[PDB]
């Protein structure tokens, strides 16, 4: 089903602003690929958002209860499984 | 074209340390050769064994040999075993050494009788690395319980086990006679804290009753044993290599092979099958030798992604080879392994 | 039935704040109308409402959690399928 | 009529999950030309020993009487040994010619096509059609011949063997564990082989296709278990292990001879760990001609036996019947009706 | 009025690389000239076969049939002579137009079927095939919904290069001495998602009417029988597979690529016409090789159908809007090409 | 009508014969094979694939006359 390197889906569009919803399962003690292994979404690190043909790569900006969205806090103020991604850049053909 | 030491020993802490993913253990017949008891060491490995068995049994000895060594390279134990029990196979087969029988009969009891006596070394004290490893296995109160896989036929793993009493189950259920059970093997349903060893290769303490063919184990008989590296009975073999097997496709499982030489065939391909199956399984393999003696680990490497492969020289990773950054990695000996052990354990 | 360039209907008007529910059943991605590739409703893509003879245009300025309206969350926390459309201008006869 | 009549209503109640064994007992009881079509195990015996015979008697010296079972695996195992021919002459090419022999004889002798619309095969067929179950009636054949699955050719009945595709139609694996397949289809297992199996020199394939020049694989012994899982028995057993440990209440066998010891334990196993299962294995002799299938039944209760002389229920001995072929078609039949 | 490469391209991959969406093939005769195993090509393709049959076999006796078909339409092809002498059999005394009676033209039709089929009875090459790319391909997304595979040819590339990479399929016949046709199975349709589909629409090799019981089976290729016909008059396959064509073009969203097809073929272009008229979801991507001008009843299909994507060597038609390639190109429309393209994309 | 026999068990046909028995061949040859079809004649009467004998509806008018009496 999900292949490795996966960590969730994207929730949110505010144009160059995603939020993205963790879908491990309380599994970030360094996910193993290739090798080697790498650390869940961290404040410094990459994730990539492939689109069809081409991959939207982006850096991680806050996570935790920052990156909620505005109302699902006033509707589940426990639940922190959400990062806050700035696209930078793309890859081209 | 370059590994670093100290990132791959870090990975590796943060490996074992984590409780979530189930740990076990590879324990080959290169970890008893890791410590000395007397002069000579404690239990010598497969290469110690064929020398003492030639030295120590003839001309019938010597044509086995040569017809074997007519298609095959240098031979093993288990090799000439099992060239002794297939022709036990067919009655009439005397007549292929010109000795009519009967004599290798008596032979192959008079073989397992010295290696039963031989194997029988006891554990000397405390200071065992089999009892660091014993301490670190009840240290943490993990939520999967680290199983145990070992090839050799002595008993280290039990007394050591046994001098610091810790949860134990290895199949067999029973006081007097220990019956061996199949089913509660297939059911799993144990508690957590029970902790579970498993001999793939058989022990030297397991005695075939024959009568009703029935096996059980306990005390170690005279010349009765149960050395079998396979055998071709009509088994605890294939369920036990199903167990195995079916360890390895548990999501994020952690498998340890120490003292490993990677030369039988049949655990190779299981555990590239079990590889192949599941991407998310993980295998350190740990070796004390130069890289290049290992063809087939080698071969495994190139082919299986998710493989780990360490040398004293060189190291390939990710279906790449490469050396060290300035022998080292010291972690391929028992005794490094078993300080590392009881050191991350507190 | 539904004819090709479908994407969803208005639940909820504020005077210049659409919002509306895709009503594409999967695979938001790529739907081909005359033989060109548009994509499913994108931050910088403009949407048509045709209402009997006039056609009114309006461009996306949110999408995901954001756009969802105020109790549909307390209701569900999971639903993210709206999009936000703020009214442009409109076409004549 | 009061044992025929209680089984009548559990193959007609629905959820009921089906299987047969048919064994060498059934090609037996189709007589053409006043003869048998297939010879049993003693004739192919015989026809083979008609056309070396010192390490027949050297095995009949540690052995009662034997059969080509006994004759192949000797010399499997005459030829795994690089020179073995020290026991009985030499010269390292009678063992050989000897195999390719035997092989050639055995498949011209079996590969004998089926007679007319009177075969009681088409009746098994014509019954398995009959039936919608949720639960398809997998069938279970430890001989050589093509007639079942022939048989269920010629009346449109959908089953899987195994192999998928065409002329070099390879051996499928996983497609067995997900199980995913059409309801109304059946499933053939071969637990003996075919005689249009053929191995692959390069790698341990073991596909089939157009019955191969004198190769064939017949009663696969000797592979070392090279390339695990690819060689067929061991799937096929796993196949009906499986089959028995799901609770499943019927299991009917016919013309079983007991004189396996690989089946007989797999039996056992199964029926001591499922209770709810039940076999009808039947017997066309009388009933203390089966040493095993006695201390099988006094040994296992759920298994219940039928002989011609008497009928063993529940572990308890009775006393004075379907045990043909042919009768027990007819009463399949009249029961679809 | 411009159409450049890489939009299209890219349009491709992208549609390629999606798992939710139904995909489909059709592999006409154009394909396996598209390979050369000894200086000449493996197999060649229908202008080959016609120009074999007409130089191999009085001669103005046996052209006479050829004449004939001339009087009323252009240049003919195989399956117009085999069409014509298949009419002609059914007649019993039909022998007196040429003056040949039976077996002149019984024993023709024998002939010229063991010819066809032992110059197409041939193995594969080694594992550079494109083919083999192709079978590689299937396997590497894990879709949902299986790829389906339409075939116009009579050889069995195909099946060697699906079976030699173990890729299970269906073709429609289950069993494994005799393999009776089956026509329940795959109309109810519940079949693993991980199986393929491999149709072939002009029959195979493998096909044999054993008559007698009057029923179709597949099995070993047999000397001389064989069911070489494009459409037969028999008292059928053809129809459940044509039938098979026009339901998974109304699938939602359906997407269908040729490759190699010439559409010279009257029914496949009606067919493929209907389905897209029907369901406005589906879409067709016609890839050609050779320039645009060489396909009249493409570029017409093209200027009636707008969800059709016509793309030739030199120009191609998009949106019912005819245009020219901006800086031949294209060569996507070769099969070697279609095939690298393919193993590019899969990893 | 072969075809749908061999699918459909549960359904019946009651085909009939206004001659003799002998005279059908063909439905002989279907009687004896699909078992659900029904072949009555003049003759005799073929019940489940099976010859029977006599110890009237041949005709279409009593065919008829039989319809309006069991519905009035």
């Amino acid at each position: 089903t999900e292949a490795s390197t996966y960590i969730g889906t994207v929730q949110d569009v505010n144009g160059a602003n995603i939020r993205v919803v963790l879908d491990i399962n309380t599994i970030s003690s360094l996910k193993f690929v290739d090798g080697q292994g790498y650390r869940i979404g961290q404040i410094g690190s990459f994730v990539r958002i492939p689109i069809g043909y081409i991959n939207l790569f982006g850096i991680v900006s806050q996570v935790g209860a920052g990156a909620v969205p505005d109302k699902l806090l006033e509707v589940e103020p426990y639940g922190h499984r959400w990062i806050s991604v700035q696209l930078v850049g793309e890859e081209g053909i | 074209s370059y590994y670093d030491t100290t990132q791959q020993l870090s990975l590796l802490k943060h490996v074992l340390s984590e409780d979530k993913r189930p740990i076990a253990f590879i324990i080959a017949a290169g970890c008893p050769v890791s410590i000395r008891h007397n002069d000579a060491p404690l239990i010598p490995d497969v290469a110690g064994l064929t020398r003492k068995i030639s030295d120590s049994f003839d001309s019938l000895l010597m044509k086995i040999i040569q017809n074997l060594k007519t298609t095959i390279p240098n031979p093993t134990i288990e090799d000439i075993l099992s060239y002794i029990r297939l022709l036990q196979q067919i009655p009439m087969s005397g007549k292929i050494h010109d000795v009519e029988n009967s004599v290798i009969n008596a032979l192959e009891e008079s073989i397992c009788e010295l290696i039963e006596e031989e194997v029988n070394v006891d554990l000397p004290g405390n200071a065992t690395p089999y009892h660091k490893i014993a301490a670190w296995i009840n240290s943490i109160n993990r939520e999967h319980q680290v199983e145990i896989f070992t090839t050799n036929y002595d008993l280290l793993m039990e007394q050591a086990l046994e001098e610091l009493n810790v949860p134990y189950f290895d199949g067999f259920v029973g006081s007097k006679r220990a019956f061996f059970d199949i089913r509660t093997i297939e059911e799993n349903k144990l508690p957590s804290r029970w902790s579970k060893l498993w001999k793939l290769h058989g022990s030297i303490n397991w005695q075939l009753d024959k009568q009703t063919q029935t096996i059980w184990r306990g005390t170690p008989s005279k010349g009765c044993s149960l050395i079998h590296p396979s055998h071709l009975k009509y088994m605890p073999y294939l369920v036990m290599m199903d167990q195995l097997k079916l360890f390895l496709n548990q999501p994020s499982a952690i498998l340890i092979t120490c003292g490993y030489s990677y030369k039988d065939q049949h655990i190779n391909e299981v555990l590239s099958q079990g590889l192949q199956t599941n991407p998310n399984a993980l295998i350190y393999g740990l070796q004390y030798d130069v890289l290049e003696n290992y063809q087939e680990a080698k071969d495994m490497a190139l082919k299986r992604s998710n493989l780990i492969l360490l040398a004293k020289d060189r190291a390939i990773i990710g279906k790449k080879e490469g050396e060290w950054k300035p022998l080292f990695f010291k972690l391929g000996d028992f005794q490094h392994l078993a300080s590392f052990l009881e050191e991350i354990s507190q």
